[PDB]
């Protein structure tokens, strides 16, 4: 996984500190992980996490 | 409009009050 | 004449690195998230601080 910045403040080269906010991007799936909002059946009150846009 | 925001900036000529001093604060360590 | 003329200090020889923030320098407010520049303007009679798009 790739950590990249979500804010403009950090760019690459950067060093990460603790209790900002980052997106992780997958090597080869290339696609953010995303909390979606489909529950799941089997338990309620649970989302599904996804590698998607 | 106190809309979501109590106070918004404005131009003021005289500096002498104490209404224009402002912190700067670091986004890192 | 007889004029004196007193040496007030404004800035030492060990601050003025040009890798600082000194005092009475001049910059500019650049908004990261928005990507614009902070301007204030004379609008309609009364000047007007925003953040003008481009």
């Amino acid at each position: 996984l790739f950590i990249q910045p979500f804010w403009k403040l950090r760019s690459n080269g950067d060093n990460v500190v603790v209790g900002d906010k980052v997106i992780l991007n997958p090597v080869n799936a290339g696609q953010p992980l995303h909390a979606s909002n489909y529950e799941l059946s089997d338990n309620a009150g649970c989302k599904e996490v996804n590698s998607v846009n | 409009s106190y809309e979501k925001i109590k106070y918004c900036l404005v131009a003021v000529p005289h500096g002498n009050d104490i209404a224009s001093l402002f912190e700067l604060d670091p986004t890192t360590l | 004449c007889n004029t004196s003329w007193k040496i007030n200090l404004f800035m030492q020889f060990r601050d003025h690195l040009e890798e600082v923030l000194k005092g009475g320098d001049v910059v500019r407010l650049f908004h990261a998230e928005q990507e614009k520049f902070l301007t204030c303007d004379e609008y309609k009679g009364k000047l007007q601080v925003f953040l003008r798009t481009t």
